[PDB]
C-alpha cells in the first residue's frame, strides 16, 4: 500500500532495471553468436550434400 | 515494502 | 570439431534456441510488469510534493 | 561437437 521509496531504495531499482536490461543485451548477444555457429553446421551439411551426389554421379 | 518492483525479479 | 551435427543434437540445439528465446520474453515480461509497480512509485512521490505544496498553500 | 553452439549458452 505505500509506495513512497526511499532515496536508497530508488536508486536500487534503477540500478536492477539496467542489470536486468544488460542480462537482456547478453543473451541476445549470445544467441547472435551462436547462430553464427549453427549456420556453420548447416553448411556442413549441404557440403556433406555435394559429396555423395558428386559421389553417386562419379560411380553412376 | 510494495510487491514487484524491479529488483524482486531476481536474475 | 565435426561441424555434422546428428539428429539427436540437431534437435537439441533447435530446442535450445527456444528456451532461449522463452527466457529472454519471460524476462522482458517481468521487467515489464515492474514498470507498472515502479509508476506507482513516482506517482507517490507526486501525491506527496503536491501534498506539501497544499499543506504549504493552505497555511498561509 | 563444436564450441559455440545455441546450447552451451547455459541460462
Amino acid at each position: 500500500i505505500d509506495h513512497r521509496l526511499t532515496d536508497r531504495e530508488w536508486a536500487e531499482e534503477w540500478k536492477h532495471l539496467d542489470h536486468l536490461l544488460n542480462c537482456i543485451m547478453d543473451m541476445v548477444e549470445k544467441t547472435r553468436r551462436s547462430l553464427t555457429v549453427l549456420r556453420r553446421c548447416q553448411e556442413a551439411d549441404r557440403e556433406e550434400l555435394n559429396y555423395w551426389i558428386r559421389r553417386y554421379s562419379d560411380a553412376e | 515494502v510494495p510487491p514487484g518492483l524491479p529488483s524482486s525479479v531476481y536474475a
